[PDB]
């Protein structure tokens, strides 16, 4: 939460984004999350058009990896255009699980 | 009637190997599971040949092994298949475990915990077989384990005078070593069937870590031909060792018969036990030595609950990949130190690398995954 | 329990494929293959090579302080 | 074993059926032993019957040098000098240790060229099936 | 107990990947076995056959 | 519409002479499908090992 | 559009799948006729005058 | 992390199972004393010698 | 849930020996199938003892 050196830390976040390479397969950040029972409930709560966009991006990246190839550089996901589409649905599923758990001990 | 789907035996074969859905982007690091099953069948058939001509008696044990290499027809090729096939088993097993650790396959909890049991049972099997020829490493290998096995506080000395037949060293001594070594590979086979039964509930992981139910292909013909090809390339490498260098991996000192009287110039186990031996000799105690040897295989079972990253595999985690190959380059250091004598440079290097093996798995890896979560804003 | 017609739900994607007998065996081997393995190697080595360079510098120092102590002592054998 | 000690200064002479296989160096070690007998350096002393050999674990060997020039006569006309006879008890005693040496290397050639038929043709069968997946195209039309 | 002398490597005629043993140098080596040693050394596993 | 869906060009992959899409699949299957299938011929007579 | 000689056997025998699984048996012949010309003859040529049957003509003179 | 076992009424569940679990530690004090014939606690009671 | 019906190993044991439907009027002539399976296990364990000393 520093205010003067949050330009330094904005550059480290960009460096780590490029060094990880899901953008070279045309993926977004929320495509790569590990699917536990919590994440599987947020997936089935998505609207139809966002669910269909996610199934095609994953299928295309799984096909590039079978061939040991990547996309042309003009089609790499940019750092400022990655949409965190799954994050508001996941925070609500987790908040409901904490409430069933505080109820069971009290 | 499709008879592949209605016959009672052919249904089971079809669901397990023919029509099984498999990911399409599976690498050749996923070849080593069926290579392990080839290496196990090979050790069983070759070992059943050697057991009709071996004699378990400390006056005629060394002489019955020289007899099969000289007198019995094709005994020399079958003996060196068995000794070199055991090195082939242990190199595929270390590739297999390192695969499941890098890609996050330990999240299949019942499949990972049957695997840690299978790792103990093959290490104990290979120890008993190296006692049976009775040269000067079978002797000074057996006594180093069983005076370390008298440092169990309340039942320790009860268990050391059970395995030699009750006496010190005699004829009835290697009947118990031989009978354990006969029986354990057939329990390994039963544990590997249960191992695959629990994996059939989810299917396989893949190098991205992401679920692949929208991109399956049938197992036949795509991975039936890819697994046959990798098995032929493994039988080539094994026969390069049997027919052009059959003594490259062994030690010359095991061609001298066991003598409590003479003296061996050094104590060196096989190459695949040399990393555990280096952790033993770094603990100046004999209860804390056998503890740290057993805790270096049993630390694998804590990998599911030490996982703090948002992603499953290491493909997109560049800081976790520098720590993965620091750990591989630390098991190479412990293999070299385990074959050196105990003097000044190799005594501090050996204990500073036993600390680093536990510091990476328990401390540095779970902290590095949290730093990566925070640089991606989860 | 998980067979082919029961795995996921998917809409609006299309697949085109050719027969294996309509294709030549090697479309490219050495003109596509060499620059593809040169960039798969450039992405690897700065994660994999530096741990093994540190094992080399410990092997070379460790097998050089053993030989100076196993009786290479001209000036370390004084009355 | 007991008469063998007193006839040989307490030292027991080893069996020779596995001797090159049981040494760190093989027939390179046995050759350098027999032709490497020399005189003790100034500083060392030896026992009553005990000889200096620099290529033996701890220079002092309880073994007199057993071969010199013209120790025997070959039935070939070969001159039986010191280096010729040491070369021949390294070749015999390599055969004695490994009597399968020549049969081993001739099966290794009948394996290397009947795998050179089998391997490039299982590889082409693999590449034929997988070309369906390697050429596929994908479109998405929402 | 300080340092060893390790043997050098000689070009034996059987040190190839496909090189055989010379069977006239085996013949002359049995006769050095049976006239010089055979008196202090045994050879328990080899027969005349 | 579905009338906007045409197959993309596959002439990067075809058996060399069959790329001439003007002549029609009558002489260009007489001798096109067999020599890497004679690679199936030697992979059996050699599979006998 | 003159093609190359691929389809020797695509039509007659390797189409009915009969000779596809038979070539392990019918097709078992005359390559242990042909590879003595290889491995055996290369073996005695690298080791010339060193094997027993090279030198055995001396003491085989009865 | 394992404060799932930390509730105001979850430690109430230890109070009603430890009277059953107060005893089978004394089965090992009586059951392989039977089996492997330990001479330590055959010194104990004058029923058995 | 019922772990006899949902566990991957315990399902097979339950379908083969526990919840198997069987006729109610089966005689003791139907006893000799499991007696044969006892006699086979006995011959295997006893024979593996004799083979270490023969
Ligand atoms: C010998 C004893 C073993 C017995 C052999 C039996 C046969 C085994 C077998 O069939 O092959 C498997 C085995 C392993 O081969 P592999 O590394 O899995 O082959 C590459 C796979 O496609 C696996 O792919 P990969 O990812 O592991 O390749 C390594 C790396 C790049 O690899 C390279 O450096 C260049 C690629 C050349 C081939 C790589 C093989 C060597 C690595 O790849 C990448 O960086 C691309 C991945 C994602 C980055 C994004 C770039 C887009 C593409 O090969 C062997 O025959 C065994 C020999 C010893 C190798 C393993 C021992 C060291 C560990
Ligand atoms: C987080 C870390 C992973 C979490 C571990 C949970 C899943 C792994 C697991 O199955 O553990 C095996 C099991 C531990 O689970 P458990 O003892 O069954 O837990 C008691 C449950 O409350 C008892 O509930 P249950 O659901 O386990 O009861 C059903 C039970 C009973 O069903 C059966 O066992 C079938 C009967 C097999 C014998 C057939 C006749 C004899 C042949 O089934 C099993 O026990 C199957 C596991 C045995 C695999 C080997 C089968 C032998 C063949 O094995 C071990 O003791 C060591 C490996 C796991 C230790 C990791 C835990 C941290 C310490
Ligand atoms: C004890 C003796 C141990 C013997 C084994 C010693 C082997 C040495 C390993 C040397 C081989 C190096 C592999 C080359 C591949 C490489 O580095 O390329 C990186 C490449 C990138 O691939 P992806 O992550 O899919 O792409 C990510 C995008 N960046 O990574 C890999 O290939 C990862 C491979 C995973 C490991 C699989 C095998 C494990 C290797 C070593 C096993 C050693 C055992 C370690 C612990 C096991 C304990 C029993
Ligand atoms: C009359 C005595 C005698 C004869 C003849 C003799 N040796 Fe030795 N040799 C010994 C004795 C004694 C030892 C045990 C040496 C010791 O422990 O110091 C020995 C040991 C050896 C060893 C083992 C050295 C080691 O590192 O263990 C080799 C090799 C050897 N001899 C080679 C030969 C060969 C080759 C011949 C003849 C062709 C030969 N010897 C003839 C007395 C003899
Ligand atoms: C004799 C020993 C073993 C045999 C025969 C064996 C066999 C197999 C086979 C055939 C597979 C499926 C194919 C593959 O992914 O390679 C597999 C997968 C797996 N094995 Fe093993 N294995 C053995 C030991 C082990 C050990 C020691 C471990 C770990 C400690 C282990 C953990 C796993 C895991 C996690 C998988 C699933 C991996 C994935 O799908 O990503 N196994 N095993
Ligand atoms: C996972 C399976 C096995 C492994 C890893 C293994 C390993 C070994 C090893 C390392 C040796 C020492 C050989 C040497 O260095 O000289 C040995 C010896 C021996 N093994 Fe195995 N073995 C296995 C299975 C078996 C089986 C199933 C049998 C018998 C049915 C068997 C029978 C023997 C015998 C008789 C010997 C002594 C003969 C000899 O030393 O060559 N082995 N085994
Ligand atoms: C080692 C040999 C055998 C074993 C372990 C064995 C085992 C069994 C068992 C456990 C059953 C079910 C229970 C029962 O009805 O008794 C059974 C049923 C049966 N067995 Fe066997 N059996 C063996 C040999 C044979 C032979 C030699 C035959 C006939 C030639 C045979 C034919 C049958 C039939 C027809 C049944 C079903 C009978 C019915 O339900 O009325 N079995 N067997
Ligand atoms: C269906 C299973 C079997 C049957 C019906 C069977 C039957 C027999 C019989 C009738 C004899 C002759 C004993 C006598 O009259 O003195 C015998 C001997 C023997 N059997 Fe078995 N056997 C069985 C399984 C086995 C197995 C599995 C083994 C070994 C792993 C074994 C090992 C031996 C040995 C070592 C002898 C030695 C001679 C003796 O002890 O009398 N048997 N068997
Ligand atoms: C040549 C050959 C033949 C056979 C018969 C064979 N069988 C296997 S085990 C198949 C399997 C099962 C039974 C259950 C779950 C997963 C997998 N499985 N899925 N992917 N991979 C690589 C797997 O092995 S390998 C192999 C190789
Ligand atoms: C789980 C487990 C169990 C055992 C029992 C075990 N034992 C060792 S080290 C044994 C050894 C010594 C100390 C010295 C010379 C030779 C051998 N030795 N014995 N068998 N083999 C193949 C050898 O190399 S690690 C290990 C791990």
């Amino acid at each position: 939460a520093v205010a003067a050196s949050s330009k330094w830390l904005e550059g480290i976040r960009k460096w780590y984004y490029n060094a990880a390479g899901f953008n070279k397969l045309g993926l977004m950040r929320d495509d790569t999350i590990y699917e536990d029972d919590d994440v599987k409930e947020a997936i089935r709560r998505l609207p139809e058009n966002l669910y269909n966009d996610r199934v095609f991006r994953i299928k295309r990246a799984l096909d590039l990896t079978m061939r040991q190839q990547i996309l042309p550089k003009e089609q790499w996901t940019k750092y400022e255009e990655d949409k965190f589409y799954l994050e508001p649905y996941l925070k609500e599923v987790i908040r409901e699980r904490k409430e069933r758990e505080e109820w069971a001990k009290k | 009637t499709n008879i592949r789907k209605s016959h009672p035996l052919m249904k089971i074969i079809n669901n397990a190997f023919i029509d099984l859905p498999a990911p399409s982007n599976i690498s050749s690091w996923w070849n080593f599971g069926s290579l392990l099953g080839i290496c196990l069948i090979l050790q069983i058939l070759t070992g059943l040949f050697l057991a009709m001509h071996y004699t378990s008696d400390t006056t005629t044990a060394f002489s019955s092994v020289t007899h099969i290499c000289r007198d019995v027809n094709y005994g020399w090729v079958i003996r060196y298949l068995h000794a070199n096939g055991a090195s082939m088993f242990f190199i595929c097993l270390f590739i297999h475990v390192g695969r499941g650790l890098y890609y996050g396959s330990y999240m299949f909890l019942e499949t990972w915990n049957i695997g840690v049991v299978l790792l103990f049972t093959v290490m104990a099997t290979a120890f008993m077989g190296y006692v049976l020829p009775w040269g000067q490493m079978s002797f000074w290998g057996a006594t180093v384990i069983t005076n370390l096995l008298s440092a169990i506080p309340y039942i320790g000395t009860d268990l050391v005078e059970w395995i030699w037949g009750g006496f010190s060293v005699d004829k009835a001594t290697l009947t118990r070593f031989f009978a354990f070594h006969f029986i354990l590979p057939f329990i390994i086979t039963a544990l590997a069937a249960v191992h695959l039964l629990f994996l059939h509930e989810t299917g396989s992981n893949n190098p991205t870590g992401i679920s692949s139910d929208m991109d399956k292909i049938p197992f036949h013909p795509y991975y039936t031909i890819k697994d046959i090809l990798g098995a032929l390339f493994m039988m080539l490498i094994l026969l390069i060792l049997v027919l052009f260098s059959p003594d490259l991996l062994g030690d010359p000192d095991n061609y001298t018969p066991a003598n409590p009287l003479n003296t061996p110039p050094h104590i060196k186990p096989e190459w695949y036990f040399l990393f555990a031996y280096a952790i033993l000799r770094s603990i100046p105690n004999k209860l804390g030595g056998v503890l740290a040897l057993v805790a270096s295989i049993l630390i694998l079972i804590l990998m599911p609950m030490l996982h703090t990253s948002k992603q499953r595999s290491m493909m997109f985690r560049p800081l976790s990949q520098c720590l993965f190959w620091m750990l591989v380059a630390d098991l190479i250091t412990l293999t070299w130190i385990g074959g050196q004598p105990v003097e000044h440079p190799f005594i501090i290097i050996g204990q500073l690398a036993s600390i680093l093996y536990f510091l990476i798995i328990l401390v540095l890896m779970p902290i590095t995954s949290i730093i990566e979560n925070n640089l991606l804003k989860w | 329990g998980r067979e082919f017609g029961h795995l996921t739900r998917m809409r609006h994607v299309i697949t085109y494929s050719l027969s294996p007998f309509e294709q030549r065996a090697f479309p490219h081997y050495f003109t596509k293959g060499i620059p593809n393995v040169l960039r798969r190697t450039r992405a690897c080595i700065l994660r994999v090579a530096p741990p093994f360079v540190v094992f080399y510098l410990v092997y070379t120092w460790g097998t050089q302080e053993f030989e100076k102590s196993k009786r290479k002592n001209p000036a370390a054998y004084e009355n | 074993p007991e008469a063998a000690r007193a006839a040989n200064n307490g030292a027991l002479p080893p069996d020779l059926s596995y001797i090159v296989r049981a040494r760190h160096g093989g027939e390179d070690y046995v050759f350098s032993l027999l032709t490497g007998y020399c005189e003790p350096p100034t500083g060392v002393s030896l026992r009553e019957g005990l000889y200096f050999n620099p290529y033996f674990p701890g220079q002092a060997i309880a073994m007199a040098p057993p071969i010199y020039n013209e120790v025997l006569e070959f039935d070939d006309g070969t001159p039986a000098t010191m280096s010729q006879v040491a070369k021949d008890v390294c070749t015999f005693l390599r055969w004695a240790s490994e009597p399968e040496h020549d049969h081993r290397k001739r099966m290794g050639l009948k394996m290397l060229m009947m795998m050179g038929l089998l391997l490039p043709l299982v590889y082409a069968m693999k590449r034929h099936k997988w070309s369906v997946l390697k050429s596929r195209k994908l479109a998405y039309r929402p | 107990t300080d340092l060893e002398l390790h043997a050098p490597s000689y070009p034996w005629s059987h040190r190839g990947l496909l090189s055989s043993l010379d069977h006239t140098s085996i013949r002359r080596g049995f006769q050095v076995y049976k006239q010089v040693c055979s008196s202090c050394h045994s050879m328990d596993y080899v027969a005349y056959r | 519409s579905h009338t906007d869906i045409r197959v993309p060009d596959f002439s990067d992959y075809r058996r060399a002479e069959v790329l001439d899409s003007t002549k029609s699949s009558k002489e260009s299957s007489d001798a096109r499908k067999g020599f890497s299938y004679l690679i199936t011929a030697t992979t059996t007579v050699g599979v006998a090992y | 559009a003159a093609p190359t000689l691929t389809a020797r056997l695509y039509s007659l025998l390797f189409r009915r799948t009969s000779t596809f699984a038979l070539t392990i048996a019918v097709g078992a012949l005359f390559f242990e006729r042909a590879f003595d010309q290889g491995a055996d003859a290369i073996y005695e040529h690298i080791n010339q005058g060193k094997l027993w049957k090279h030198i055995k003509h001396k003491y085989e003179n009865k | 992390m394992l404060s799932r076992f930390l509730g105001p009424r979850y430690r109430e569940l230890a109070r009603n199972w430890i009277p059953t679990a107060s005893m089978w530690g004394a089965v090992g004090a009586v059951g392989l004393v039977w089996a492997t014939d330990w001479r330590l606690i055959l010194d104990w009671v004058p029923y058995i010698n």
